[PDB]
C-alpha cells in the first residue's frame, strides 16, 4: 500500500498485506450500532429546529430570546 | 467583509486572530526593530482570572483591546486610554460537563469582530466550548444573539475561533476524538440565521460541492467520494472537524480552511481514503460550495489533523506571479497551492526526518507512503515522524512579503503507536490507539524556521527546548516574535534567526503575539498561560506517559519550568 495505485480518481486505498479488503465479517469488524451512528445527526436536527424558533421569534418581536420554552 | 478588510490595513488595529484575511501576521510597524528590541520592557499587564491554556491572542479595534479565556470563555474589553479598567465583561454560564468532552484541555482560540453596518452595531463573536456561537455588542458587551452549533452530549464542542466574511460568521467544529463528523456553518451576523452548513464526509449534498468542484484537478477526486471512500455508514462518525483557522480572498470570494482527521484513530476500523477528511478546501463564501478540495492525507493513520492555518501570498511560480495559499500541515509537509484553481505548486518536508511519506508526487498529487511507518492493528509502530502532535500544530504563522519568507514555530516530536478495537457510543471518547511520544532524531522538541514556500529553501533553522506551539508575528523591523512553552517571549532577526531579545513570562505560551500602534507608539502583546495538548500533563496532574493521547511522556519536563497561569503582557519601548 504505497498510496499510488488508484481504483478511481481520488480513491487509492488498498488493504495492507495480510489485512482484509473489507472489514465487515473480518476480525477487525467495527460492528457499529446503527442507532448510535444516527444520534449526532438527530441532535443537529433538534438544534437546527430550536435555532429556527429563536430566529422566528426575533423576526416577530424584534427582541432576541434564547430559551425556547419562554417563547 | 470589505470594511473589516479595510480596518485590517490600519496599524492601530488587530481585527482578527489571523491579523488579516491573508493571515500574514506581518506588521509594517518599525518603531520596534532588530537594533533596539533589546530595550523592550513590560508596559502594563492584565490578569484573565482563569487558568488552563490561553490560545489565540487579543483583538484591538478602534482603541479597545478585547481579551478572552479558556472555559468558561469569559470576555473583557479594555479602553487603551484606561488600561486598568474593564470597559465591559461577559461571563458565560455553561454546563461544566463541557469540560469532560474536550480532548486536550479547554482552550478557545479566540474572538472575532465585525464593524457596524446595516446589520447593526459592531459586534464581537465568541464560540463557547459548550457549542454556542454568541454575538456581543463590541462597545457595551450586551448579548445580541446566541445559537446552538454543537452538542456536548455527542462529544461535540467548539474551540476554534469564529471567522467573519461579508455578512456571515463561520463556526467550525471539534470532537473528532469522539467520532464527531465535522461540519462548518455560516450564520448571518444580524440575526444568527444559519445560512449554510458543509460536512466533511458523506453524501455530496452534505459536502456542499460546486457543480464544477475540482474541475481544474479532476485527479484529486470529484463526486461520490464522501461515501465511496468509506465502508458502509462509517462516515457518519467519521471526523473531519475544523477547529483551526481560515483565510479569505475577496477578489475570488473564496474561503480556505482544512478539515481534520478521520475517526477513530484506529485505521483498520475505517478502510478507504476517508474523504473528505484531511482536505484543503476552497469554498464560495456566499453559498459554501466547494470549488476545490485537495486531500493531503488519504486514509489517515497518524492523527495528522488537517486544520492548520492557511497563509495567502502572491509569488512567482515558473516566472508567473500567482495567487497562492501555503499551509504547514500536521503531517510535516508544507503545501503551496494555487488558491484560484487548487493546483499543487509544492509540497516539501518541513524537516527532513518526516518518514510516513517518502515524498509527494506533485503530478499525481499523492503522498507516496512508506509502509515501514504505517499504523495498523496488531502492530506497535515505532519511530514515526511526525507524531500525532505534528511537526506543526495550531499556531498561526507569519509571512514577510519583502523577503518572501514564512517564519514558523515547528515541533520535533516522534511517536510509537498501537491501535486497539473499541465501540462507538455517542458522548464517549472514540480514539482507539495507544501512543508514546518523544523527541525526534535531532534531539530537541522544537525549532523555529524561515523558508520560501515555493522553492522549499530553508533560510535558517534554530533549535528550541520545547515545541514552538503558539505561532509567530513578523515585522518590518526585521523581527519575528513568538512565545515558548517554557514561558518566554522571544524575538529573532528575520534575516538570520539570531536571538535578539527574550523576556521571562509567568507561564508558558500557546498563543501568538500581536502588535498595534496606540497614540503614536508601538506595543507588542501576548497571552501567558500554558495548557493545550503539550500542557495536559501539568494541567491535569497526569503521570502515565501514554496519557494525554501520548503527550504526557514527551512533555514530562515542562512542569519543571512552568505552572499554569492566565495573563496578558503588553510591551513597549
Ligand atoms: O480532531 C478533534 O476535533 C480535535 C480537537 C482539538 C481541540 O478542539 O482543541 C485538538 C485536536 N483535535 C488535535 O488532533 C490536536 O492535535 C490538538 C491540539 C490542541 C491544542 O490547542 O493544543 N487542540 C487539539
Ligand atoms: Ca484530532
Amino acid at each position: 500500500y504505497d498510496g499510488t495505485h488508484c481504483k478511481a480518481p481520488g480513491n487509492c486505498w488498498e488493504p495492507k498485506p495480510g489485512y482484509p479488503d473489507k472489514v465487515a465479517g473480518s476480525k477487525y469488524d467495527p460492528k457499529h450500532d446503527p442507532n448510535e451512528l444516527n444520534k449526532q445527526a438527530e441532535s443537529i436536527k433538534a438544534m437546527e429546529a430550536r435555532n429556527q424558533k429563536r430566529v422566528e421569534n426575533y423576526a416577530k418581536t424584534g427582541k432576541f430570546v434564547y430559551k425556547v420554552e419562554d417563547i | 467583509n470589505s470594511e473589516l478588510d479595510r480596518l485590517s490595513k490600519d496599524d492601530r488595529n488587530w481585527v482578527m486572530q489571523t491579523k488579516d484575511y491573508s493571515a500574514t501576521h506581518f506588521s509594517r510597524l518599525t518603531e520596534i526593530n532588530s537594533h533596539n528590541v533589546k530595550n523592550l520592557k513590560v508596559a502594563w499587564t492584565l490578569s484573565t482570572g482563569t487558568l488552563h491554556g490561553h490560545e489565540g491572542a487579543p483583538l484591538v479595534v478602534d482603541g479597545i483591546m478585547y481579551i478572552h479565556t479558556p472555559f468558561p470563555n469569559n470576555v473583557y474589553a479594555v479602553d487603551l486610554n484606561d488600561t486598568r479598567k474593564m470597559l465591559w465583561q461577559y461571563k458565560p454560564k455553561q454546563n461544566p460537563a463541557a469540560r469532560a468532552v474536550a480532548c486536550c484541555d479547554v482552550v478557545n482560540r479566540g474572538l472575532a469582530y465585525v464593524p457596524a453596518g446595516e446589520h447593526g452595531p459592531a459586534k464581537i463573536f465568541l464560540n463557547q466550548l459548550d457549542g454556542h456561537i454568541v454575538a456581543l455588542n463590541a462597545k457595551t458587551g450586551e448579548e445580541i444573539w446566541k445559537m446552538e452549533n454543537s452538542d456536548i452530549a455527542m462529544g461535540s464542542t467548539l474551540t476554534g475561533a469564529p471567522f467573519v466574511v461579508k455578512d456571515k460568521v463561520l463556526v467550525g467544529s471539534a470532537g473528532a476524538e469522539l467520532g464527531v463528523r465535522g461540519y462548518v456553518t455560516a450564520y448571518n451576523i444580524k440575526d444568527g440565521k444559519q445560512e449554510w452548513r458543509a460536512y466533511a464526509t458523506g453524501p455530496d449534498e452534505d459536502l456542499l460541492l460546486d457543480k464544477d468542484f475540482n474541475k481544474d484537478n479532476p485527479h484529486y477526486g470529484q463526486f461520490g467520494l464522501g461515501l465511496s471512500t468509506w465502508e458502509g455508514d462509517a462516515w457518519k462518525i467519521g471526523g473531519g472537524t475544523n477547529w483551526g483557522w481560515y483565510a479569505y480572498d475577496p477578489k475570488l470570494d473564496m474561503i480556505y480552511y482544512g478539515s481534520g482527521n478521520p475517526a477513530p484513530w484506529n485505521e483498520t476500523m475505517r478502510p478507504g481514503d476517508n474523504k473528505w477528511t484531511m482536505t484543503i478546501w476552497g469554498r464560495d463564501a456566499d453559498t459554501g460550495r466547494a470549488k476545490f478540495g485537495y486531500q493531503k492525507t488519504p486514509h489517515d493513520e497518524w492523527d495528522y489533523a488537517g486544520v492548520n492555518y492557511m497563509g495567502l501570498s502572491e509569488q512567482e511560480v515558473d516566472g508567473k506571479l500567482t495567487p497562492l495559499l501555503t499551509h504547514p500541515d500536521r503531517n510535516g509537509l508544507v503545501y503551496t497551492l494555487n488558491r484560484e484553481t487548487g493546483a499543487l505548486v509544492n509540497a516539501f518536508k518541513i524537516d527532513d526526518t518526516v518518514n510516513w511519506v517518502k515524498k509527494v508526487d506533485l503530478k499525481t498529487g499523492l503522498p507516496i507512503r512508506d509502509p515501514e511507518y504505517s499504523t495498523r492493528m496488531d502492530h506497535n509502530a515505532k519511530g514515526i515522524c511526525p507524531s500525532a502532535m505534528g511537526y506543526h500544530n495550531q499556531g498561526i504563522e507569519s509571512y514577510d512579503p519583502d523577503k518572501k519568507l514564512f517564519f514558523m514555530g515547528v515541533n520535533h516530536i516522534c511517536m510509537d503507536w498501537e491501535p486497539f478495537m473499541l465501540p462507538y457510543r455517542a458522548g464517549q471518547f472514540f480514539v482507539g490507539a495507544t501512543l508514546n511520544m518523544y523527541p525526534g532524531p535531532k534531539g530537541m522538541l522544537g525549532q523555529v524556521k524561515a523558508m520560501n514556500a515555493v522553492t522549499g529553501k530553508m533560510e535558517w533553522e534554530v533549535p528550541e527546548k520545547f515545541a514552538v506551539w503558539g505561532g509567530t508575528l513578523a515585522t518590518a523591523g526585521d523581527l519575528v516574535f513568538y512565545g515558548t512553552l517554557d514561558g518566554f517571549i522571544k524575538a529573532r532577526d528575520t534575516r538570520t534567526g539570531e536571538l535578539k531579545w527574550q523576556f521571562q513570562l509567568p507561564s508558558g505560551v500557546i498563543g501568538h503575539p500581536i502588535t498595534y500602534q496606540h497614540n503614536g507608539k508601538q506595543y507588542i502583546a501576548i497571552y501567558s498561560g500554558v495548557g493545550g495538548w503539550p500542557g495536559v500533563g501539568l494541567v491535569f496532574d497526569l503521570k502515565d506517559p501514554t496519557a494525554g493521547l501520548g503527550a504526557v511522556g514527551a512533555f514530562r519536563e515542562l512542569a519543571h519550568y512552568t505552572q499554569m497561569g492566565g495573563s496578558v503582557f503588553v510591551f513597549s519601548l
